């Protein structure tokens, strides 16, 4: 009993059953979860819902958005055929601005879908709760950005259209490369894991619960980890499920939480994040006595099916298989928060030129700082949106290269720089001579040569 | 199949590489390869990389570079004239080299001053006049399978990938349908096979029935233009030995059937090169995959809920997606130094199923259905005795049977198989003699199969649109059309996701134009010289028009392109939003579901280690690895664990006694140590070891060791 | 599938059969199990059911890689599957395949059922997140139910009082799926985006603060303490609600 | 109320017997249920003859070929399965088959007993050729709709005693929908207009008349039966 | 197994007519790990014997012969 | 119903392994003694074993 | 303890090893 | 054959009529959309009588309240159109309802007829209090679909004769389905499983039955008519 008007569809239901869980049996759930399956298809089928290249909107300034990143190149390479600005310099921007407009796009239309679809696919399905994603919802409109050879050189003109237009040919090829590079890898690190794995398990292999009695007082902290002022976990979750090593303390703003040894089920937690504590303290078999196994009381919830382990389990190789798994799947913004524009602060941020040199230009290093978080783009002194004063690096996807046009590249926000070689090749078939500087020479700064 | 198998190319080998001894970056698509080596193209498992195919238009010079077709093109413009250009063996002609896919003006000029090249292993923004080197076309370095894709131009590359090999193993039909919307470039991929009949020269058809078309030694026009002009040594002229056979079923390196039905008529006018009966599966003369049925998007319940695909039930009802299979299925008899051991037709124990469909040797007749238990041919031993338990004498002696002495193995079909029995082939002294060193016959026995297409198998486009079969639904079920034509597939729609095949529903589409227009249309890939997507505008254009040579209407929606309404045949009603529809190609695979499914429940044990035999023709069992002991331990009570690993596996004794035990009617007994191990010790001990595996029992405490 | 189902449980049933007395020996069975008597596709799936089964996805280190299942028959040859399951296994339908074995001893059954019985595990020992969870398609079912489609006007702003009334009315379409509507139930909502906090409380006599909510519509003062209480919610996410309810408890 | 009419029945030419055939009022949703469920039945379960067995003796079995024919039998049979044929004493009357010389061979060839009958010569059958001999005998049946070998002669008879499965089909498609009578005022109201193609072998309208019946037949027993 | 039931299967049907002979019939036969034990030997080993052993030999199986008796092992006759 | 009281019985009583072991020589018990009684062919001894552990024990 | 029992057949420290134990 | 039979018929208790209804066979083309087909016509177009039009007298309009009962009027029309009430005239068979006092209020108190008799009383109606005084009488019609007064009527009524839309329903809700039943030796079969659940007012089989006639009904005019 409690009615509950919301577009339910992923992490709805999945929140959900949860509830469902601990507030009843399982079996229950699970009958649960199965009638509504049930829903689940047949009304999908009664709506009916079917997908298509015309499906596949394009988000309209698409063209200017772009071409402007065009003319951008074009002031590049001005200087750079004109020798103010050169080689490593303006291409190492040639190439940011794509992946700023790829931004630029990446917004255009999802802020677009978001403002259109009255429960349209890419919002009954993609947006809301679907195998569609984004990432590659852009690029089954936008328009893929730079991406690389078959190493790791981003090579220079992006990847200009989407999968409607259809490559052409060049890409085609490009595209190629790295699926391919995608493959072989696969191929490979497959193996790796199921390596691991079979590590841990082996180091990690009998920490069999043996035993309640175990004793000590000991544990260890926890807190938000909080990279950044974001924080990546509420603290919440990150307390789910363990044991009290002392009495979580609110600010005694208000008494006493949860002395002890207490097998802190979540309720409490989302709760006592919201007392506003800070750390506390969780018998860590890191720590607690039990044989050649963690103590039963100083081990905690089994996510299992969230509530403490039962007894003489290996939940060493346990450990192990969670560990390991996932592994696999290691790869190695939306809701249009914004737009294509990410975190930005109050006004500024700061790179590197002269591989770059078109004038006002950059690849790029690091970020500072004054977070007020808010629209303006790097500052404090308050933008429009959500007043507070913070301070620090901010992942801010239009990154830098000044828009010479739509964006120098982005999709690679960051809040180990070893040299390379400016090819000065011959740009003709002439008497080349130089001047006006003439090499200082050396064998200090170079080398020998 | 074949092409790509002939023009495949390969790195290892002798002479090469290893797999392990090499690892990745020479797996990769150095750009060179570029025109040369169809980079979509590859298995994998580790191969990837190490197995590539041809391009499709590359050849290799008498070195063994492969010299690369392309175009001179002067003043940055081809003069087309230009019988293209092979030279380019290697990737470093140098030069300016012209990506084959250019809007290029008519008569030559390029158009864009931003044309790319590649060049010194770049590509460059360059203009049209300071460049060299045209490709001949936008669709050379890719290959078979990859080159053909309908609307490759729009899809992921991987996918592609899948996409052609899923072509590439489509088992072949009755009469496989060319497709509707195909590229363009297959005439001749048929042509090529040598798996058709082909104008050897030249000739006016007479004489063709269904097993050869004496247009050839018959001696008329055909024949007869096969005496217009009259080889160097071949029949010149008469009726010519261009009497062409052509055979019928005969099986293939997957127990595939082919066969080439005449298919031209009679009386006319064929020159050489031409095409004369068809292979397996190809049909214009043209290649001819898989077929075309008309498909919808939709989120089916369930069934097609996932990676699943329904059908109609007209599907197969039409015969469609059936294929053939026969089989190969030798015997041999054999001198035991006990004797022969024989062919009779006579075996102990029989009546139907045995020594009734069975020759006077026990053999079958041809044409003949079987079964799954019935006899192939039978056949005994000299089993004698010399070796028996005295309550086997005893119940003699009760019947006082004075009992026979032959083991009879007969040879029994297996199960799960049917089919008439086309042939025999029998092989001894006589019979050519081909056997073993002592064998005296051997036969084969020839068995075939129609197969009607049912849920269980891999079925796909030409998109790695890998699919299972799920429910089949009686064709008053689907959710038909306006016109109430039934449609039947239903695919699930939400597309062009990893897959990144968009591609596909570009062509259903079209299909569904011509399929509406009901005429085929080739197409290529890369549709450039022209700003917008030329296929969008196209496919468009097509269906707009398809209306109205029919006026259909709902043939063609601009609003809601192609979707159409559909009713649902359950009950009769469509929903809020409008379901793409289209024809398209599909294909069905060769892995078919009896191609994989086993079972145990016990057998044939190992040799040394006893533990059963499982590879996966014969009775096999699943192996539990430690991993999956992983998936055990890690649950709560595990004895099953325990007794996984023996009485189903090892303690000899343990594996009978349970069996029985449950025969009995109640639990099983306590297990005992599995093999594998004793062995073990085994070894160790035969290594300078001295285990003493061993109990320490009494108040005394006991030391022992064991067996 | 039977074909397999059978050999898996051979023996179970012939023991079967011998009970029944249908078959006196064992070759007795043996050979009537190969003739596929009645018994063979009526007896056995006596045999069978409660009798779990464990099905695996190729080699598993997750131990919920495996669990106990019904082996309920079925025709083809495949193995029927469920989707809720499937991200669990991790898989396709393209072609995996999967594996199956059977467990004997009696006390091995009890513990499949006892602990691997798919049904009881939720949720990721890895961590505590549910792993059932529907998925796709199904998730745009609900979603697609639940949604909020604009302009909704069939049934849109219309009354009903628990019963299950408004589904009738869907029925009958006296609304539409995607269509707002007052609906009597006093229970709780949950609407997001909270509203707790009046809005136009309507201040006319008995219990008639009665007042309005970006959702509610309630009746305290006078006429009592929530007399009154229709939501504002579409006739779908009513049709949810129920369908869990009723599964839920009853 | 349920009034009806056709506003156009080809049904002489055969193959698609194209008859449109409108209603006059219904009920509210009723044309398209009503439509519908003829259409499940109608197409579902109705009757219809057809080959079912075969009797080349030329031959084993199908993947014979057999002299002087263009077409390799299966085929042939594939051509069987549609030739068009109505009955009346819904048993195997069998029909022969015996050709030559150089041609052509047309449905009619087959020589049933009649009371049964070619529905529509010329359906092209096979090619034969020289010195030939298109022995052919066959059977037919009355089975209900579209039997695959199931209920059919299957493990039996084989000696030439080949069958193959078949449909039954008495009606190729049909379609319906639904419109307004623009009775809304009163009550809206509702035309059905149903179509329908059959094979030939049989107008509709007595398709109709026959599906009616079915159903009529289905509810009937219905009233309170328990 | 099937064997192993051999052994039963017999053993209770004939160990259901004259328990002593039944001793000679495993005695003078198998049943145990003697095919045999040459009646001569038997004749004395049970009870020292010389006209009363092929006949209960003869009667034992004939007994256990004939349907109902050999119609036991008649499905059986491993 | 027996899934709740599966359920139930493993909601409220020892280990999860503890108890199952002691369904399970009951069961055992359960099938040697009432050796074939009722048929059983349906209410598995271990079933039984379970309801009566469940519920009648519960 | 465990990895051995397995290797070696008999059951684990669990089971009715922790039972009656 | 093909006979329905009633299993789990609950009619006793006020609703759940409920009544599980099994078929010995349906051969193909049954259930699927035979049993369908019924649903659809169960729902949606029966007969049944409720109240349309009421009388408060107290009161101009909706959005009286009234003194000394609980509710507002709204509700408690909203009342009105679950109750629940059979008639057999279907003609303005008007019932009062006059109370005083300090109480609850159930339809057993509405003066209604001997016609549109209750079925269930106890529905709670309404609660009022120090002695306040009611004034009802309202209506009653038989009527097939649920229908709004936008379609039912606007008019006449221009005196305390405020009116309702309503429902008319007999029946609350429906499923069935289908299985497989073997006996396929000879062609795979068919049962449906139907089940009901009326509001009350009629048990289910009459349900049916009517139904059935109503089907039968169309379908008699559906062999060969044209």
């Amino acid at each position: 009993m409690i009615f509950r008007n919301r577009v339910v569809d992923k992490g709805q239901l999945r929140n959900l059953i949860s509830w469902a869980f601990t507030h009843y049996g399982t079996a229950r759930t699970a009958v649960m979860a199965d009638k509504l399956k049930d829903l689940g298809f047949r009304y999908a089928t009664r709506a009916g819902v079917s997908i298509s290249v015309d499906d596949l909107m394009v988000p309209p300034s698409k063209r200017s958005l772009l071409e402007a990143a065009e003319e951008e190149i074009r002031a590049t390479e001005v200087r750079y055929q004109r020798g103010e600005i050169t080689e490593v310099e303006r291409f190492q921007k040639v190439i940011d601005t794509w992946n700023g407009t790829s931004e630029a796009l990446k917004d255009e239309v999802v802020t677009h879908f978001k403002q259109t679809n009255p429960l349209n696919s890419v919002y009954m399905m993609a947006f809301s709760g679907a195998r569609g994603n984004i990432s590659q919802v852009r690029q089954l409109v936008g328009m893929r950005g730079l991406m690389a050879d078959p190493q790791g050189e981003i090579i220079d003109l992006p990847i200009k259209t989407n999968f409607r237009e259809g490559l052409t040919v060049t890409e085609y090829i490009i595209s190629s490369y790295g699926a391919r590079k995608g493959l072989v890898d696969t191929a490979l690190r497959t193996a790796d894991s199921g390596y691991l794995t079979r590590r841990l398990v082996d180091v990690s292999q009998d920490v069999i619960i043996r035993e309640i009695d175990c004793g000590t007082t000991r544990g260890i902290p926890v807190r938000p980890m909080t990279e950044g002022s974001k924080t990546l976990i509420k603290l919440s979750t990150r307390l789910l499920g363990r044991v009290v090593g002392e009495d979580v303390i609110h600010p005694k703003t208000k008494e006493v939480i949860a002395p002890r040894n207490t097998p802190i089920s979540d309720d409490l937690a989302k709760e006592i994040e919201k007392a506003g504590v800070a750390e506390v303290v969780v018998r860590s078999p890191l720590t607690c006595e039990a044989a050649r196994s963690v103590c039963q009381h100083c081990y905690g919830w089994s996510l299992a099916h969230a509530k403490m382990v039962d007894l003489g389990e290996a939940v060493g190789i346990i450990a192990a298989q969670s560990i390991g798994e996932p592994g696999t799947q290691l790869t190695m913004q939306q809701v249009r928060s914004k737009m294509d524009g990410t975190i930005k602060l109050p006004r500024k941020l700061r790179t590197r030129t002269h591989r770059t040199r078109h004038g006002e230009d950059a690849l790029f290093v690091e970020s500072n700082g004054i977070m007020i978080l808010e629209p303006r783009k790097e500052g404090s002194e308050t933008p429009a949106p959500q007043e507070i004063h913070v301070t620090q690096g901010s992942t801010i996807y239009i990154v830098d290269g000044q828009q010479v046009k739509k964006g120098q590249l982005l999709a690679e926000v960051a809040l180990n720089t070893e040299k390379a070689v400016k090819d000065v090749a011959s740009d003709l078939a002439g008497e080349v001579k130089f001047a006006e500087v003439v090499p200082e020479q050396k064998t200090d700064r170079q080398g020998n040569t | 199949a074949e092409l790509t198998h002939k023009r495949r190319l390969s790195a290892l080998g002798p002479g090469g590489l290893t797999r392990e001894r090499a690892g990745f970056a020479v797996r990769d698509i150095h750009p060179s390869h570029y025109g040369r080596i169809c980079p979509i193209e590859t298995p994998e498992g580790p191969n990837a990389g190490l197995i590539g195919s041809l391009a499709t238009h590359a050849r290799v010079n008498q070195y063994g570079f492969l010299e690369t077709p392309f175009r001179p093109v002067e003043n940055g413009r081809v003069r087309f004239d230009q019988p293209a250009a092979y030279m380019t063996a290697d990737e470093e002609d140098d030069l300016r080299v012209a990506p084959g896919d250019i809007p290029v003006d008519e008569n030559g000029y390029i158009i864009g001053p931003q044309v790319p090249v590649r060049y010194r292993q770049e590509f460059s923004t360059t203009t049209p006049e300071q460049v060299d080197y045209v490709a001949v076309s936008p669709v050379q370095i890719v290959s078979v399978a990859t080159s053909m894709i309908p609307f490759l131009e729009h899809d992921d590359a991987n996918r592609a990938l899948m996409g052609s090999n899923m072509q590439r193993q489509a088992v072949p039909l009755l009469k496989p349908e060319r497709p509707l919307v195909g590229t363009g470039l297959e005439a001749q991929g048929a042509r090529d096979s040598g798996m058709v009949i082909v104008s050897r020269t030249d000739g006016d058809v007479v004489y063709v029935d269904a097993t050869e078309i004496r247009v050839r030694v018959s001696g008329q026009l055909p024949t007869a233009s096969g005496k217009s002009t009259d080889n160097g040594q071949l029949t010149s002229q008469k009726g010519q030995e261009i009497r062409y056979t052509v055979s019928k079923y005969q099986r293939s390196n997957q127990d595939t059937c082919l066969n080439q039905k005449p298919l031209v008529r009679i009386g006319e006018r064929v020159v050489a090169g031409q095409v004369l009966a068809d292979g397996s599966s190809t049909e214009g003369g043209e290649l001819a995959l898989g077929q075309n049925i008309v498909v919808a998007y939709m989120p089916w319940e369930g069934y097609n809920y996932e990676d699943a695909i329904l059908i109609s039930e007209r599907l197969v009802q039409d015969d469609i997606y059936t294929s053939i299979h026969i089989e190969k299925y030798e015997i041999e008899a054999r001198q035991t130094k006990l004797g022969p051991e024989e062919i009779t037709r006579e075996i102990p124990n029989v009546g139907e199923d045995a020594l009734r469909q069975l020759d006077e040797q026990g053999i079958i007749r041809i044409g003949a259905w079987v079964e799954a238990g019935d006899i192939l041919v039978g056949k005994v031993t000299p089993k004698g005795e010399s070796d028996q338990p005295p309550e086997e004498k005893l119940l003699r002696a009760i019947f006082g049977e004075k009992a026979r002495d032959v083991r009879d193995n007969s040879l029994r079909v297996p199960n799960g198989e049917k089919g008439r029995v086309v042939d025999v082939r029998l092989f001894t002294r006589e019979q050519g003699d081909e056997l073993p060193p002592g064998a005296n016959m051997v036969v084969r026995v020839y068995v075939a199969q129609k197969r009607k297409i049912q849920v269980g198998d891999k079925m796909a486009g030409r998109h790695g649109n890998k699919g299972i079969i799920s429910r089949i639904l009686p064709i008053e079920d689907m959710p038909y059309l306006p016109d109430g034509s039934p449609v039947d597939i239903v695919l699930n729609p939400l597309g062009v996701p990893s897959r990144m095949n968009v591609g596909q529903v570009f062509e259903c589409l079209l299909g569904w134009a011509g399929h509406t227009l009901g005429v085929r249309f080739k197409i290529t890939p890369f549709d450039e010289m022209y700003g917008e997507e030329s296929s969008r505008r196209i496919v468009h254009g097509k269906l707009q028009e398809a209306r109205d040579e029919t006026g259909k209407d709902w043939v063609y929606n601009p609003d809601d392109p192609g979707k159409i309404m559909v009713y649902d045949g359950r009950t009769g009603e469509a929903f809020d939003r409008p379901v793409t529809i289209g024809v398209a190609y599909m294909l069905k695979l060769v892995h078919l579901v009896d191609d994989k499914i086993h079972a145990r429940s016990t057998g044939p044990y190992s040799l040394v280690t006893q533990q059963p035999l499982g590879g996966k023709a014969q009775q096999g069992g699943q192996r539990f690895g430690e991993m999956e002991v992983w998936a055990l331990e890690a649950f709560g009570a595990a004895y099953t664990l325990q007794e996984l690993l023996t009485v189903k596996s090892d303690d000899m004794q343990g594996r009978n006694e349970a069996l029985n035990a449950i025969v009995k009617g109640k639990a099983i007994p306590r297990p005992g140590t599995p093999e594998s191990f004793k062995v073990l010790m085994r070894e160790l001990q035969s290594l300078g070891l001295d285990i003493a595996v061993h109990k320490v029992e009494t108040q005394a405490d006991g030391s022992s060791l064991d067996v | 599938p039977r074909e397999m189902a059978i050999e898996l449980f051979q023996p179970f049933v012939i023991n079967r059969l011998i009970r029944s007395g249908m078959v006196n020996n064992i070759k007795a069975a043996k050979k009537l199990i190969s003739r596929n008597d009645p018994s063979v596709w009526d007896v056995l799936e006596e045999v069978i059911e409660g009798h779990p089964v464990m099905l695996n996805r190729a080699p598993t280190l997750h131990r919920l890689g495996i669990q106990a299942f019904e082996p309920i028959l079925v025709e083809g040859r495949a193995i029927q599957l469920h989707p809720l399951v499937c991200p669990a296994f991790n898989a396709d339908f393209d072609g995996d395949q999967m594996a199956v074995h059977v467990p004997l001893s009696l006390e091995s059954q009890a513990e499949a059922r006892l602990l691997m019985l798919a049904s009881n595990n939720i949720l990721s020992p890895a961590t505590g997140r549910p792993i059932i969870t529907p998925s796709q398609d199904m998730v745009l079912g609900a979603y697609y139910l639940t949604a909020e489609n604009p302009g909704a006007t069939k049934g849109a702003g219309k009354y009903f009082a628990s019963l299950d009334d408004v589904i009738m009315a869907f029925q009958q379409e006296q609304i539409d799926l995607h269509a707002y509507v007052y609906v009597r139930f006093d229970g709780d909502v949950e609407s997001d985006q909270p509203d707790t906090e009046p809005v136009k409380v309507t201040t006319n006599e008995d219990g008639s603060r009665t007042v309005l909510y970006k959702y509610r519509r309630v009746r305290e003062d006078a006429q009592g303490n929530v007399i009154s209480q229709y939501i504002y919610t579409t006739p779908g996410r009513v049709i949810y609600n129920k369908a869990i309810q009723e599964a839920l408890a009853s | 109320q349920f009034q009806i009419e056709c506003v156009e029945s080809n049904t002489e030419e055969s193959r698609n017997h194209y008859s449109k055939f409108i209603l006059e009022p219904l009920e509210r949703g009723q044309g398209t249920t009503v439509g519908n469920a003829l259409r499940r039945v109608l197409l579902s379960n109705l009757e219809g003859t057809a080959v079912t067995a075969v009797r080349i003796a030329g031959v084993s079995h199908e993947f014979a070929t057999v002299p002087g024919v263009r077409e390799d039998v299966l085929e042939i049979i594939m051509r069987m399965k549609e030739v068009i044929l109505k009955s009346y004493s819904s048993q195997a009357q069998i029909g022969r088959l015996l050709v030559n010389g150089p041609t052509t061979i047309t449905a009619s060839h087959f020589d049933l007993p009649s009371e049964v009958e070619v529905i529509d010569p010329t359906q092209y059958v096979a090619t034969i050729a020289e010195g030939g001999k298109l022995e052919m005998e066959f059977r037919i049946e009355r089975g209900k709709g579209y039997r695959t070998v199931e209920r059919g002669r299957e493990e039996a008879t084989s000696l030439d005693f080949l069958q193959i499965d078949s449909i039954f089909m008495p009606v190729r498609k049909v379609n319906y929908s639904v419109e307004e009578v623009r009775a809304d005022g009163s009550i809206p109201k509702d035309r059905l207009l149903l179509e329908v193609w059959t094979n030939g072998s049989i107008s509709p309208q007595e398709a109709l008349s026959s599906a009616a019946g079915i159903l009529v037949d289905l509810f009937n027993p219905l009233k309170d039966i328990s | 197994v099937s064997k192993n039931l051999l052994r039963e299967d017999l053993e209770k049907v004939l160990d259901s007519l004259s328990p002593r002979e039944r001793d000679v019939l495993r005695l003078r036969y198998g049943l145990d790990d003697g095919r045999m034990k040459t009646l001569e030997e038997i004749g004395q080993i049970f009870n020292v014997t010389r006209e009363r052993i092929r006949q209960i030999e003869a009667k034992a199986l004939r007994k256990l012969r004939h349907p109902n008796r050999n119609s036991v092992l008649k499905e059986y006759i491993r | 119903q027996i899934m709740h009281r599966a359920e139930d019985l493993i909601s409220a009583a020892s280990n999860r392994y503890r108890i199952t072991v002691q369904v399970a020589n009951r069961a055992k018990r359960r099938r040697y003694e009432e050796f074939e009684s009722a048929e059983d062919a349906m209410m598995k001894p271990v079933l039984r074993a379970i309801i009566e552990m469940s519920d009648e024990l519960t | 303890g465990l990895k051995e029992n397995v290797i070696i057949g008999r059951l684990i420290p669990a089971g009715t090893g922790y039972n009656t134990y």
